[PDB]
């Protein structure tokens, strides 16, 4: 019977339009928006749903989080096709009407372009598909494979109509750029509040904690309990456009708590985050005979209670649903880093699985088969960085690295993706970047699926100070981690020692460290060498055929050989290393 | 300077081969100060004196200190071993005789700076390498 | 009143800014060109250092570099600074205290640009350069080789690469082919010369802030050996002739110092500019 | 008569062909600059403009200056009175002095040989895969923001479907061989390095305003060139020189050779292009200008295409030569090299004459398909 299918629009490049997180987090609601507002009719008509479950729960503001994906596939009977039509151009003169509003700034309108630029920008494809099959196991995957390849059709304004003082085309450049609203003095004596639009409305409305949001220090200072956005909104409005001033202004105010400010407060954490492998999932959950709602129940599980972690940990979530994550989090909010953060998300993500996938873990993965994944990257700048970059560093963590495309393309580039290497294809990473003011990277990936992450966790918690407290935390030595840099190589000799490692570990660094003032690192010192030996074996048994392969395959050149073959030990190194560096980095203070 | 891993492997086998570590991974707790006076006796007294002294067989000392010297010239015969051979080189690349005491050997063939600065190289990589076993 | 060849000796070290995300223990690294991954100086930096010490000649600095920055009516300049390659380095030795080290690499590289820009006075030295490097190419017979030019410096050994230095006697190096490569030259394996340039050989120095007697910063700094020698491309768009007399007079007259580098007042990178002499 | 060229530009230095968001755009200036791989064809233009009035010693030096008629006239002779414009995109003639047609910027590899240049194009974005678009009554349909159209069925030509991971044509271009098609990486190309330039003196700024700016710097790989045809009134010479094309005066070398005359240069590119020929589609080898997009979408079903942003610097031979140039109020949008319009039975003629019909952005090498 009949199926429409629908993709929603050009996400990447109105993302790209913007340069701050407010622009950011406004172009992926606007497209949420869209879709919620597209789909709207259709679902208060209690059509049968296929790709997402649009139960109540999506439709009530979360947090100011877009819940809504971008693809959706519907069981048509006779009489949607055109109302969808016709639907599809009233979201449009709804729209233009919203952005022609005096509640938003500028100097007047004009519907009529606004909504021929958005029709030439935004590209709402639906497909009509009658096929034979009351299963929608086989109906998403049929109706997806076409909407990939539907989606490569390109809109676009013809002419764009800029400067000339204001005849303004950049609609929705004008959108992002203003979607709080104005100061709106609202007396001689007022606390001032920002104006509101149709997204941050149909977001968070007014039941208290709703101080809409501006620039980003607050984000990556939403610990020191003393009012950014007010403190830094009364000095502007003392004075005679929208958020440079107020984050200039929000930078003496922080600046101006000097005793009690910590170096982590002026870098910003982006976390991004994707399924592992969820069409082999939906495949694995085919020959098992198994529905595919369960799936969707799981994730819109994971997606609730992630949008409610981000939100208690001190972050802003972006972009939550289907199975992708984009977050805006502190270094450190209360006690808890952005890693303990990653680790509660990836316990949400386990425990939605479990709840409602209970049947697919229970009769396939015992037997043989990968459970579902989630891979994290994050990426940890200054707040005067540009946006763009954090994004685009935040975007290679996640595919190239924690994702292992970088192995994929390269093989695929030149043409050699047989499926024997197409098995050592890895998944369930932990991206990690961290850029100084200076430039000094801190990068390192791992592996989720062992005890060396839960290692990484349990040292990060226990060698990090914490200030909220004031009973005390087991002390740090600074010069392990110049010894884990120097003393690299023989440290690797030590690692590709068999059955002896251990005990070769436990004297080498009883040997190096053999003063008393060493007495008090013991528990230190053993925590490294089980950390390092847990990730020297992950990655042996990881990487080892791999490269052996990749080391004899006739077909690429030695750079790419080398940019490829990934040295066990040395990654253990490396990985123990910027550990122990981002420890040290939240640890120390300039006073 | 970096610490060299070819050279900490060749201490690592010289120490294995002369004796030095027991099967259990030890050795007898006089031999790290051992290596670290012959680094200090070479800049101190000089090249032929302090191999002689560590060399020596007939001594009151507390175990074989004269084995740091047979591991010495297993380093020293290991490096000159994959020494690249190009007529640009001032390395020599002949093999120490097995036969040859080092001090004759010094004594006999030793009007360059090669031995010193091999033998410098080759206590460091020797301190390096016992600060993995450990001590009986 | 065309493209021209112009050297730079370097009188003291100098380090000219990355900016560059470092990932080891250096944390300031000298500019490095992104192919040949040899020392280098940007076009940028070059037109900076010399507009700074032509400061106070307004009229010259208005014609021949262009109009300042911030600045109205915004006018272009007339000559074009190109990238400054490394052609000799100073390395170390036991007869001399230092050798001054050229790569066969960096010769055919000189000889190849040389051509390409067709440097004014060069059609001899391409001729001389290419003979000198056959003969150099004839005598190696595809090895390893370290080639001296004075008797004196037969034996000499280049302590960080190892290696002997022989002397040719039937390869001649003419006068003006030292007084461009430098004066205790020698001609060795690009091989060798990449490993003595690289960032482990290069001149790190160590560096710290001190308040009251304790160190508040700490950090490692790669510099350039002082005698180097940088070769770099300029032309004039057929700039005002007195112009660029009073431009060409000033650098290649001995008492002209340049400062190049990211250290000024501890006296980084005080250069001084030679223009392409007559064979 | 007229008088053909081929024109060859040989890069000295890393060159920067930039512009969209660039620097000192306001706005938050973005310092931040990345170099877009071609210049615009009105880049080309000017220079030949430029060059034609450098060779006739008739250019503009010193502050604000006048002109006398007489050298006005001339120089209405020789480049015309106004450049490159999009008002005049339906103008029957270039509106320009002795310059009548260029063809699209090429890229060419010039092997260390006599042996010809082999002439390097994008890769079409189906070359692949096959299209076969069932169209027999109602089986399948798509609407594009609301339109009808068939369904796209592409396989890869080695079954399966189209695996958009999979999908990597945008990153190619391609040759031609023996009789296989020579794929070649953008890397193997363009080589991109990125520089930081700051103002030493530190005075009284803002940022993207003050100092700190980063620019990408482009390189071309060693035996390849950039070239274009040129056809000329025929009263005029262009000699060869050193030139300055694109941003941060990124200078060029001009080697103009002369083609054997009565020769028309757009036939010249359509047989270089020849063998990327399909007779199901439309490639578009150089940006095109369609005024109504869901006109060409009404005749073409599947639009494999991309967008670039075009805007260009408008003067006049009086004009401030010093100063902000005026740039073109509105911003257009092109397609994209190597995009591929499917379109219906028949129906190609009327598509080819709503390409061709922008017979100004034909002479300037911009509306070119093969
Ligand atoms: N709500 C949902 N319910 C069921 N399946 C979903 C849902 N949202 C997304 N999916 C599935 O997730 C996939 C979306 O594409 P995506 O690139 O994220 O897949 P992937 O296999 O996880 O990718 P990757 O190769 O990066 O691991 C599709 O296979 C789609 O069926
Ligand atoms: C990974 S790229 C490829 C998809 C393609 N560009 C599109 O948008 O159809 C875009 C991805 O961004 C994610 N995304 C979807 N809707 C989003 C939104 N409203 N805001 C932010 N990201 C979104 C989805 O995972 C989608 O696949
Ligand atoms: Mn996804």
């Amino acid at each position: 019977m009949k199926y429409i299918a629908i993709t929603l629009g050009p996400i990447t490049r109105t993302i790209e339009m913007a340069e701050s997180t407010k622009e950011l987090w406004a172009a992926s609601y606007f497209f949420s928006y869209l879709a919620k507002k597209i789909v709207e009719p259709f679902v208060k008509k209690n059509r049968t749903f296929q790709l997402p479950l649009i139960n109540e729960e999506m439709q009530k503001p979360h947090c100011g989080a877009g819940l809504f994906p971008d693809r959706y596939i519907f069981k048509s009977e006779p009489g949607d096709l055109e109302l969808l039509k016709q639907h599809s151009d009233q979201v449009l003169i709804e729209i233009a009407g919203h952005i022609a509003s005096p509640s938003l700034p500028g100097t007047a309108k004009d519907v009529s372009q606004i909504y021929h630029y958005l029709k030439s920008y935004i590209k709402i494809y639906f497909i009509e598909r009658t096929l034979e099959s009351d299963d929608p196991h086989v109906v998403i995957p049929a109706c997806e494979k076409y909407l990939n390849i539907i989606e490569n059709q390109e809109t676009f304004p013809e002419q764009e109509e800029t400067m000339i003082s204001h005849q303004k085309s950049d609609f929705l450049k004008f959108l992002i750029t203003n979607v709080n609203g104005k100061i709106y003095r609202k007396d001689k004596n007022s606390i001032p509040r920002f104006t509101g639009s149709f997204l941050t409305r149909d977001a968070f409305g007014d039941m208290n904690g709703e101080r809409l949001f501006e620039s980003i220090l607050e984000i990556s200072a939403s610990e020191l309990n003393i009012n950014i956005q007010q403190k830094a909104l009364e000095v502007i409005t003392a004075n005679e456009k929208y958020s440079d001033q107020i984050w200039d202004a929000e930078e003496i105010i922080l600046n101006d708590n000097k005793a009690q400010l910590r170096p982590y407060h002026k870098y910003i954490a982006i976390i991004k985050s994707d399924g592992d492998s969820m069409g082999e999932t939906i495949k694995s959950m085919g020959a098992y005979n198994i529905p595919i709602t369960q799936l969707s129940k799981a994730l819109l599980s994971f997606n609730i209670e992630s949008i409610n972690e981000i939100v208690a940990y001190g972050g802003k979530p972006i972009f939550i649903g289907g199975d992708d994550l984009l977050c805006f989090a502190p270094v450190c909010c209360n006690g808890n880093n952005v890693f303990n953060l990653v680790e509660k998300l990836s316990t949400c993500f386990d425990q939605c699985i479990n709840q409602h996938l209970q049947q697919y873990i229970n009769a396939c993965s015992e037997a043989q088969r990968p459970l579902p994944s989630l891979s994290f990257g994050i990426s940890i700048t200054y707040h005067k960085y540009p946006m763009f970059e954090a994004l685009h560093t935040t975007d290679y963590l996640l595919e190239m690295v924690a994702k292992d495309n970088l192995f994929k393309y390269t093989l695929s580039n030149k043409n050699i993706l047989n499926e024997n290497m197409k098995r050592f294809i890895l998944k369930n990473k932990l991206a990690f970047s961290l850029q100084k003011h200076s430039g000094q990277i801190y990068h390192t990936a791992m592996s989720k699926k062992g005890k060396s992450y839960v290692k990484f966790n349990m040292l990060l918690q226990k060698y990090i100070l914490k200030n909220k407290d004031m009973q005390e935390s087991e002390k740090f030595l600074s010069s392990v981690i110049q010894m884990i840099r120097a003393h690299a190589e023989i440290l690797q000799i030590i690692l590709q020692n068999e059955d002896k490692r251990t005990e070769m570990l436990k004297n080498y660094f009883d040997n190096n460290f053999n003063e008393s003032c060493h007495l008090g690192y013991t528990g230190l010192f053993e925590d490294i060498q089980t950390l390092l030996c847990l990730r020297y074996q992950e990655n042996i048994q990881d990487y080892q055929n791999r490269n052996e392969i990749i080391q004899q395959n006739t077909i690429l050149t030695s750079d790419e050989k080398e940019i490829l073959i990934v040295s066990p030990a040395m990654d253990a190194i490396h990985t123990i290393f910027t550990a122990l560096q981002f420890i040290h980095f939240i640890n120390y203070n300039k006073d | 300077m970096k610490i060299s891993k070819k050279q900490i492997e060749y201490a690592i086998e010289a120490l294995r081969a002369n004796n030095i570590i027991t099967n259990d991974n030890q050795y007898p707790k006089v031999f790290k100060g051992y290596i670290s006076s012959f680094g200090a006796a070479v800049i101190q007294s000089g090249l032929i004196p302090a191999i002689i002294f560590f060399e020596n067989e007939d001594n009151d000392a507390n175990a074989d200190r004269h084995k740091i010297i047979g591991v010495l010239k297993d380093i020293i015969n290991a490096m000159r071993q994959q020494y690249t051979v190009t007529d640009a080189t001032i390395l020599v690349s002949s093999q120490i005789p097995a036969n040859y005491s080092m001090a004759q050997y010094i004594i006999e063939h030793g009007n360059t700076d090669q031995l010193l600065k091999e033998i410098t190289e080759a206590a460091v990589a020797m301190k390096l390498a016992l600060r993995m076993y450990k001590s009986e | 009143m065309t493209t021209r060849m112009y050297v730079i000796n370097t009188l003291s070290n100098m380090h000219v800014g990355s900016g560059e995300v470092n990932y080891g223990v250096i944390a300031n690294l000298i500019q490095r060109d992104s192919v040949t991954n040899l020392p280098n100086i940007n076009s940028s930096g070059l037109k900076g250092a010399i507009r700074e010490y032509f400061k106070e000649n307004e009229d010259l600095v208005r014609e021949l570099f262009g109009s300042a920055p911030r600045d109205e009516k915004t006018l272009p300049g007339k000559v074009r600074f190109f990238e400054a390659n490394l052609l000799s380095m100073p390395v170390r030795s036991d007869k001399v205290p230092f050798l001054m080290a050229i790569s066969d690499e960096v010769l055919q590289e000189l000889i190849t640009k040389m051509k390409f820009f067709n440097c004014e006075e060069a059609t001899q030295y391409i001729s001389h350069l290419s003979t000198l490097l056959d003969n150099i190419k004839t005598q190696a017979q595809g090895t390893d080789f370290a080639y001296v030019f004075d008797p004196l410096l037969q034996g000499a050994i280049i302590e960080e690469v190892s290696i002997r230095a022989t002397c040719p006697s039937h390869i001649p190096l003419q006068p003006s082919l030292k007084k461009l490569l430098g004066d205790r030259l020698v001609i060795l394996s690009h091989k060798y010369f990449s490993i003595l340039s690289d960032d482990n050989h290069l001149p790190v120095l160590s560096r710290n802030n001190l308040e009251n007697g304790q160190s508040a910063n700490l950090w490692y700094e790669q510099v350039l050996p002082r005698y180097s020698r940088l070769y770099f491309m300029l032309m004039d768009g057929n700039a005002q002739s007195e112009y660029l007399k009073k431009f060409r007079d000033t650098l290649c007259t001995p008492s002209t110092i340049i400062q190049i580098g990211a250290n000024a007042s501890i006296g980084y990178g005080y250069c001084q500019i030679s223009e392409l002499s007559p064979f | 008569m007229n008088r053909h060229y081929l024109i060859t530009l040989t890069p000295m230095d890393w060159f920067f062909f930039g512009g969209e968001r660039t620097l000192d755009d306001g706005k938050s200036a973005d310092y931040i600059s990345h170099s877009n791989k071609f210049p615009q064809q009105s880049a080309l233009l000017g220079m030949i403009r430029y060059q034609l009035l450098k060779q006739h010693n008739l250019l503009s030096q010193f502050p604000y200056t006048e002109n006398k008629p007489t050298e006005k006239e001339i120089m209405k002779t020789l480049i015309g009175e106004q450049s490159f414009r999009m008002t005049e995109r339906k103008a029957k003639s270039l509106g320009l002095g002795v310059i009548k047609q260029i063809s699209p910027l090429m890229l060419i590899e010039c092997k260390d040989d006599t042996s010809s240049r082999s002439i390097y194009f994008p890769l079409p974005l189906d070359d692949g895969y096959k299209v076969s678009f069932n169209e027999t009554s109602n089986e399948d349909k798509v609407f594009y923001n609301g339109i009808e159209c068939p369904i796209p069925n592409v396989y890869p030509a080695s079954r399966k479907f189209f695996d958009h991971k999979t999908y990597n044509n945008y990153l190619f271009w391609c040759t031609q061989g023996n009789n296989q098609i020579k794929k070649l990486l953008s890397d193997e190309i363009w080589i991109s390095k990125m520089q930081i330039g700051i103002t030493k003196h530190v005075e009284e700024g803002e940022d993207n305003d003050k100092s700190f700016y980063k620019q990408e710097f482009l390189q071309l790989k060693k035996s390849f060139i950039y070239a274009f045809y040129i056809t000329l009134s025929g009263e005029s010479e262009l000699s060869s020189d050193i030139i300055q094309l694109g941003g941060q005066r990124s200078v060029f070398r001009m080697e103009v050779e002369s083609i054997e005359e009565n020769s028309d240069i757009q036939e010249k590119y359509q047989t270089a292009a020849q063998f990327l020929t399909q007779s199901d589609r439309l490639l578009i080898l150089s940006p095109t200008y369609v005024d109504n997009l869901k006109e060409l979408s009404a005749l073409c079903n599947f639009m494999w295409s991309d967008s670039i942003v075009f805007r260009n610097i408008q003067t006049t031979n009086a004009s401030n030569f010093y100063g902000k140039p005026i740039k073109s109020s509105s911003k257009y949008h092109f397609l994209k090299p190597g995009s591929v319009l499917y379109f219906k039975q028949g129906k190609r003629k009327e598509v080819e004459k709503l390409l061709m019909d922008y017979t100004y952005l034909r002479l300037s090498g911009y509306n070119i398909y093969i």
